């Protein structure tokens, strides 16, 4: 879920 | 000043008290007229002076106005006054807690005692402007921060947004550090307190800082504010942690609005000043971190509710914050409406609105005195400003999952609270939804078809809704698919059952609704006409009660003269019998002249559609206008 902030 | 020595005689504890306002005049334009230059830094005696004023204010046998006019000394020895504060600390500490009551809201306007206090308020006010001193504005704030709205708080607010736009960059930004000191420090004073601080003045303050001055300030704080942000949420056996949850509220709602005001360059870049969130030394090639803290924010975003908690309302609030927090963030950082999703409605099973909202207030509508009416009810514009922004951003799958959330969940799952606020979005985003309509409608009519909206009546949320749906109209024309039917019979049903109200022109409003509602999309809606028939079948002389049925079915002629009996419960002789019968009362106005225009225009329907029932109604209406003809001729 981390994927979303990170881009 | 020179001379000054020789005013022993003057402010004189046996000096008459007119002498003592005066010399305090005398004082006060001399301060004006000084600039400064002298008397306050190194030069002259101070000590005298000084000790002079700390025994006037500390006096006991003066009046209040005495103090009042003495406490226009504040802008004045409180610049460059390196040390010998904490003598000032003491006599005004002593002075507002001699003269200013904590609960204000026993004393009405107009006692003399108020009229003090607001006197002695302004003053210190008036002394904040002119001193711009941290101490002061400290002091000022404990005042205020005692509990909520009690001191006409208009005038601190303005004041407060006065302070701001002036003064020396470093002089905000020490006011700033002043104003954030005592949010943070441990000592255990009242939380709701805590959060009014930075509520009603810090919030503020940092809104109207200068421009540029801003990042000293969240240079300042933000190492601090993110490690308790960390963590630490663990510890609950204490009501205390309280404390902890209004801290971590204030350092949300201060650095959100930091995120506003400032430059997306300056909050995330190649260059990255705010790179403090990890050491900072390897990492000044691009901004990243700074995102961390919605990271961070993902955990409260999300926290699924205990089950028989005691600081409920307050994780609401607190949650609610948080929120706003990644609005502020997402609207930002963040460019691609894709990333404008980023995290911002992406939902668990485990689901985010379905928190941030109570599910226990009444919330009742209102048609009230002096848009703001529960609009009040926290995150609004927060999520308003999200959309525009969105919408201005050029999204389906957004709104896709909201209305997921209203019409996917229009089962009971959620309470009707949540549906409501939902609507209350799209209600106040009409504009912004203009397009995306059509495959709104049933949703939102959906809503208002319920049997439960709000309490009863024609809520002012049913009139929105029905304004939307409306508006909507003329160009979505949502009429006519097998949901559309039943919902809008319901509709019409339930308007056209409460349309009387006690109001002299609710009651028009309300018949207008109803007359758009069925012109504007007149397609299979059936007319109530049952209905109707009680609504005007009021065998009673002297009522008002056949009126309104008079003029429902005015409305349902006026639009598009339809057809007047299908098979509606009654059959055609006694319901247009009843209907002339109506003309027989002549006791008030509306009754017997609308009848006879509601059914002069039935006539001219029935004959340009050449139907058959013209013969006998016209008998009937022949009849009993002849019953008046040589009976009562006026009428």
């Amino acid at each position: 879920v981390d994927d979303l902030l990170d881009m | 000043l020179q001379h000054w020595k020789k005013c022993d005689s003057w402010w004189a504890k046996d000096s008459p008290l007119e002498t003592k306002m005066a010399v305090l005049a005398l004082l006060a334009k001399i301060l004006q007229i000084d600039s400064s230059v002298s008397f306050n830094t190194s030069h002259g005696s101070f000590p005298e002076v000084f000790t002079t004023y700390i025994s006037l204010l500390a006096d006991t046998k003066l009046d209040l106005h005495l103090k009042g006019q003495a406490v226009t000394l504040l802008p004045f020895f409180t610049s460059l006054t390196g040390g010998s504060l904490e003598e000032l600390r003491r006599v005004l500490e002593q002075l507002i807690v001699a003269h200013f009551p904590m609960q204000s809201r026993e004393f009405p306007p107009g006692t003399p005692r108020f009229n003090n206090y607001v006197d002695c308020m302004k003053k210190f006010l008036d002394a904040l402007e002119l001193s711009q001193s941290p101490m002061l504005l400290e002091l000022m704030t404990e005042v205020l921060c005692r509990e909520q709205q009690h001191v006409m708080e208009e005038l601190f607010q303005s004041s407060f947004r006065r302070i701001a736009r002036r003064g020396s960059c470093v002089t905000q930004v020490g006011l700033l550090e002043s104003v954030y000191e005592m949010f943070r420090k441990d000592d255990p004073r009242l939380s709701f307190t805590r959060q009014s601080f930075v509520d009603r003045s810090l919030l503020t303050l940092l809104w109207h800082c200068s421009l540029d001055a801003l990042r000293e300030f969240f240079s300042t704080i933000v190492v601090d504010a993110i490690d308790v942000l960390k963590s630490r949420f663990t510890k609950l056996n204490e009501s205390t942690f309280d404390t902890q949850i209004t801290k971590k509220m204030g350092y949300y709602k201060i650095l959100d609005v930091m995120y506003s005001r400032l430059p997306k360059d300056d909050v995330h870049a190649k260059e990255s000043k705010i790179n403090q969130v990890f050491h900072g030394s390897c990492i000044t090639e691009g901004n990243e971190l700074t995102k961390t803290l919605i990271k961070l924010c993902y955990d409260a975003f999300t926290e699924n509710m205990a089950g028989e908690n005691q600081l409920l309302e307050r994780r609401r609030l607190y949650h609610c914050a948080a929120y706003n927090c990644a609005i502020s963030v997402i609207c930002c950082v963040f460019n691609e409406l894709k990333f404008y999703q980023g995290f911002l409605f992406s939902e668990k099973p485990e689901k985010n609105l379905l928190i941030f909202e109570n599910l226990i207030d009444l919330k009742r509508r209102y048609n009230f005195p002096v848009m703001d009416e529960l609009n009040r009810h926290e995150c609004m514009a927060p999520l308003t400003a999200l959309v525009k922004h969105m919408h201005r951003s050029l999204p389906r799958d957004l709104p896709s999952w909201m209305k997921f959330l209203h019409g996917k969940l229009g089962n009971p799952i959620v309470p009707l609270n949540i549906r409501l606020f939902l609507a209350k979005l799209v209600i106040n985003t009409e504009e912004v939804f203009r397009p995306y309509a059509k495959h709104w409608l049933s949703p939102l009519l959906q809503l208002a078809a319920s049997e439960n909206n709000g309490g009863e009546g024609i809520h002012y949320m049913v009139v929105e809704i029905v304004a939307t749906i409306l508006s909507w109209t003329g160009l979505a024309t949502p009429t006519g698919v097998p949901k559309d039917e039943v919902l809008a019979n319901r509709l019409l049903n339930f308007l056209m059952k409460h349309v009387f109200h006690p109001k002299r022109a609710v009651f028009r409003h309300n018949l207008e609704i109803i007359k758009t509602l069925v012109e504007c999309w007149k397609d299979c809606l059936s007319i109530p006409y049952r209905l109707i028939f009680e609504k005007f079948s009021g065998k009673d002389p002297n009522s008002k009660d056949n009126s309104v049925g008079i003029q429902l079915l005015g409305i349902v002629m006026a639009n598009d003269l339809p057809p007047y009996d299908p098979q509606c419960g009654i059959q055609s002789s006694e319901y247009f019998q009843a209907l002339v019968n109506n003309m027989s009362f002549v006791r008030y106005k509306e009754v017997y002249a609308a009848a006879a225009e509601v059914l002069g225009l039935i006539l001219r329907y029935v004959m340009e559609r050449k139907n058959i029932l013209e013969e006998s109604l016209c008998e009937l209406v022949a009849k009993q206008l002849k019953q008046h003809q040589n009976t009562m001729e006026d009428k």
